[PDB]
DNA sequence: CATGTAGTCTAATTAGACTGCATG
DNA sequence: CATGTAGTCTAATTAGACTGCATG
């Protein structure tokens, strides 16, 4: 009803070009590389209430194994979580541009407490998000079969985003709009 | 006053149940010892030698947070992830983020779940072990995810073998100096079956591979028996590691199967040194 | 007055079962001279008895002059190989060829060790072999030893069938064998914790792994967490009556250890034959 | 020490001969009387000690393996072990001072291994006795001093195998082997004329 | 009527002698 | 620059059929 501006932490990913175009002295925190960030460094930066991370898309620009991004994401997410004495809302958001394999996917859903949802793009390109936000978990979306998802990944790996814009919309009502 | 209570233990990658063996010999009462392990040889040793006290829960990746919250609360959380993909002795190591290396994060995951979080100041202790001979970058990542710096303890100071290992944890007195005792066999000669003569006072680090007995790169045998040199027997390795002799004489295992279990486990007197301060916190016999 | 410690000659000693039984009856042993050539056998005895056994190698190398200087002896014990006597071997060569003729080395040294006529001092001997030998091989052993054997089956004081012939002159060799309160008469009592036995008694344990299997059809005698299994070395030692882990030496495989147990004596049987000796020689 | 006594107190030899009879050879050199006490037994399998003692005392125990032929129903080592067994039955008690002799003769049928169990059980190495122009040979174990001391013609082992190879390939020993029983004449009564 | 102090065969599977180099 | 909670490869050992039949 009466809301405050949002404070977003983002890893592995430049988000501000898509954030404020959805309607949000900048309150973003982007960290160059998180092998060296410790607990107090994360909370020395302002208390966030939506942490965000993601893997790079399907391009040969990987100094990391694919699961390095989630493990580091899971680590700093626990740093930014507020104690149960926090009355404001809090969410998180990690997603993979289909870099992870089946063995990496099972580990992802074990560490993130959630089964991911797949979003497609009608034209294609698809994307795989875990996050506690209640809207996308219950959002009516056109489902895809999982062998067509990597029949389309093999076709996208041979030739080697507004898809996230539809998902970040439900954060409208919890934080001041522009 | 309030009497102390029996300790409740979550043991990850339990192996041949070194942790429970040490807790019992320190006289610490154990109410429950829940172990995650998958090697059938490992489990058979633990079931037999502790007579069915251990609760085996299987693959560490099947243990969920709700299991942790109901099986608990836990007072002590111990583990030592596989090192075959971290130790530089393997030129085909897959690093920390792939292979059996990533199993470390299962320990990190469950350690966070067993923690008494904000508000609960009950005593809580944890211990993670791994090798020193790992990559520089993999060492810093383990300590970043565990948010603590390792203490290096070599079993050469309280046993007849070299074994340099890293220990992360919050046990009281972890860096406290290592102290020889009456029951510690410091010399190889005290570890040999009767009639066998030790060449040296120490042996090199014992691993699962049968070349660990040999004293050097130039192949070597550490024992004299009758009119020939000889290898160290697996029964003598048990005494070097500090286990009761014939501890692993179980289920028709060969000496290589048994050396495979020993060469992976903890040195008992090192663990005994680290667990000993727990006697003040929990009920003893 | 004064009993003296026992002086023993043990031919084809194996894993030193004779010395083990003498110690646990409490008989002080002056000398225990053993003839043996299996290096796994010699290692067990050397380790398990901390160097008390004097090993002298091949029984064929032992001369009468050796028996004179090593002696005198109060007890002569042995059990020569049976792989050329037992009918279970279709290629057996008989008593006079192969390893069968090693029996005559026992008969020879037994004579060499007997006290000269005119001496009254106690002198005891014991020779064991298998019941399942040819009828004429049994006759020839009895005529060379001038005694008929007693058949003792270990199934009355142990968890295993083991019908063996015993020649000798120990006091009461033919007396009824009674189970004592320390005998484990059923297979369950010899298993490690958490294991359940199907059968109460196992058939004869030979060196071969098939002998654990029950019947013409193979059969596993133990249940462990609803799964069938074979006997472990540890459990086989207790079936035989040895201390658990007695053969856990020299990195021996489970087949190598079974090879030693499969050739040896049932301990509670030997315990029953040696028990009246503690009146003839010094006690603990 | 097998001492010799004057001639009038020597007695007729009493012979236990096994596996082979030597009655036709002994009286040829005069050890027994003409016409009708040597004891000969072929199958010694169920011979017990009591049998031997009631068979009168013995002065000479003799055994021989069958000559190279089809006559060896038993394994060749059988003849030695049975000989050893019965020999100990026939020994006198170490009190009496009479001369007691024994001898085992091998007609070239025992192989290398059986020869070594032979010398181990009789506690002496054998002597080889030849015949000259190499007709025949025999190996002899015995406590008769003149056999183990006489210097026979040297016969290496490559010739003894050739003799046994074609003696078995073409087929009772000689009369020159009086030197096998000749040394016994001085100890027992000599019968001739 | 089953049994047996074994022995001979194989596939199957282990057991012993090699490669590899980052690290303190 | 000696060391090592290993892995790879191929002579060696081992499970599992079979063989055999005298003996009580
Ligand atoms: N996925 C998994 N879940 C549970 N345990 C596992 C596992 N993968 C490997 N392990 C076990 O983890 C152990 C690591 S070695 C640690 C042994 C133990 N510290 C001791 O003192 O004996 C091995 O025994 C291995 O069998
Ligand atoms: N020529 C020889 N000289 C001495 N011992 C021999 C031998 N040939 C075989 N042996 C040994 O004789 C033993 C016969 S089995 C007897 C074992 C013994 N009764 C026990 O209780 O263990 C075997 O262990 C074998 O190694």
């Amino acid at each position: 009803w009466r809301r405050q501006p949002v404070r977003v932490l983002s890893l592995f990913e430049d988000i501000k070009k898509e954030l404020t175009s959805l309607g949000f002295p900048g309150q973003l925190k982007h960290v160059v590389d998180v092998t060296d960030t410790v607990r107090k460094d994360v909370e020395e930066w302002g208390p966030f209430d939506l942490v965000y991370g993601a893997t790079p898309p399907l391009g040969h620009t990987c100094d990391r194994p694919p699961s390095w991004y989630l493990f580091q994401f899971h680590r700093l997410l626990q740093y930014a979580r507020p104690k149960p004495g926090s009355p404001r809302p809090f969410f998180w958001m990690f997603v993979d541009n289909l870099v992870l394999n089946k063995e990496d996917l099972d580990v992802a859903s074990r560490f993130l407490e959630m089964e991911p949802v797949t979003i497609p793009d009608v034209h294609q390109n698809a994307v795989r998000v875990w996050s506690n936000i209640p809207a996308i978990r219950s959002r009516h979306w056109a489902l895809v079969s999982e062998e067509e998802l990597s029949l389309l990944a093999q076709n996208k790996q041979s030739s080697k985003t507004k898809l996230v814009k539809n998902c970040f919309l439900p954060l409208r009502e919890y934080f001041k709009y522009f | 006053a309030e009497k102390r209570k029996p300790i409740r233990v979550l043991s990850l990658f339990d192996g041949i149940a070194t942790g429970l063996l040490v807790l019992k010999d320190l006289g610490i009462q154990v109410d429950r010892y829940i172990a995650s392990e998958v090697c059938e040889d490992s489990i058979t040793v633990g079931m037999v030698r502790h007579q069915g006290k251990i609760m085996y829960v299987g693959d560490v990746r099947s243990v969920t947070q709700k299991h942790i919250q109901e099986w608990g609360p836990f007072d002590l959380v111990i583990g030592g992830s596989p090192c075959n993909d971290l130790s530089i002795v393997n030129p085909a190591r897959k690093g920390l983020y792939e292979g059996t290396g990533r199993l470390f994060f299962e320990f990190y995951r469950l350690l966070h779940d067993a923690r008494p979080k904000e508000g609960d100041d009950r005593p809580f202790f944890w211990l993670f072990e791994n090798v020193v001979a790992m990559g520089v970058s993999d060492k810093r990542d383990i300590s970043r995810f565990l948010e603590s710096n390792p203490v290096m303890i070599d079993a050469k100071e309280v046993s007849a073998a070299h074994r340099a290992r890293y220990f992360w944890g919050n046990l009281p007195g972890m860096n406290r100096p290592l102290a020889s005792t009456v029951n510690d066999k410091l010399e190889l000669q005290e570890c040999l079956e009767h009639g066998r003569i030790a060449k040296f006072s120490k042996v090199r680090t014992i691993t699962t591979r049968s070349n660990s007995i040999k004293q050097g790169k130039d192949q070597h045998f550490p024992v004299f028996m009758n009119e020939k040199e000889d290898i160290l027997w697996c029964t003598e390795m048990e005494r070097v590691f500090g286990f009761p002799v014939h501890y692993t004489d179980v289920s028709n295992m060969s000496h290589l199967a048994r050396q495979r279990l020993l060469g992976r486990s903890w040195s008992v007197p090192v663990i005994r040194h680290l667990f000993a301060p727990l006697k003040e916190y929990f009920a003893c016999v």
